[PDB]
């Protein structure tokens, strides 16, 4: 929902740590077009 | 001292968990075995 | 006689004593054994072309079709692992 996103030719990365986390509340988010998961199936960002 | 199903901070496994007398040095939180496999652990909640 | 076949057994008692390289025609089966156990387990820790290396890592990260593609392979290397083992002892327990 931030303002302002990065020009890719200097693109942004945020570190996140010392957290819960959850992404149910991600992938039952009506917005988004494409949610691709290499490492891990999207489902079980929530059990790691 | 049971058989269970485990989830240690996301590193899964089978076996019975008993206590251990091998003193960790502060700043560890899995071992490894001869076999290369996880012989012992810290817990996250207790620092047992 | 009887003297020099009792000088020849101390002799052999001594060098028993004093040696071990004698006895290397049984060492050499067991360390064969030793080094082929030792390689299986090392195959253990390949990853075989897969995402990992460990298969209940996979099973904490993947579910069902994407997880299966990771989990034939891992079948396959090790499965080689046994075929390869099997075949190396076979050709051995004819030796012995």
């Amino acid at each position: 929902n931030a303002t302002r996103f990065a020009s890719v030719y200097a693109w942004n990365r945020k570190r996140i740590s010392n957290c819960v986390a959850d992404y149910s509340v991600l992938y039952n988010s009506a917005s988004f077009s494409t949610f691709k998961c290499y490492g891990v199936s999207p489902t079980k960002l929530n059990d790691l | 001292n049971k058989c269970v199903n485990f989830n240690f901070n996301g590193l899964t496994g089978t076996g019975v968990l008993t206590e251990s007398n091998k003193k960790f040095l502060p700043f560890q939180q899995f071992g490894r075995d001869i076999d290369d496999t996880t012989d012992a652990v810290r817990d996250p909640q207790t620092l047992e | 006689i009887a003297n020099q076949f009792n000088s020849a057994i101390g002799k052999i008692q001594d060098s028993l004593s004093s040696t071990a390289s004698a006895l290397g025609k049984l060492q050499d089966v067991v360390n064969q054994n030793a080094q082929a156990l030792n390689t299986l387990v090392k195959q253990l820790s390949s990853n075989f072309g897969a995402i990992s290396s460990v298969l209940n890592d996979i099973l904490a990260r993947l579910d069902k079709v994407e997880a299966e593609v990771q989990i034939d392979r891992l079948i396959t290397g090790r499965l080689q692992s046994l075929q390869t083992y099997v075949t190396q002892q076979l050709i051995r327990a004819a030796e012995i």
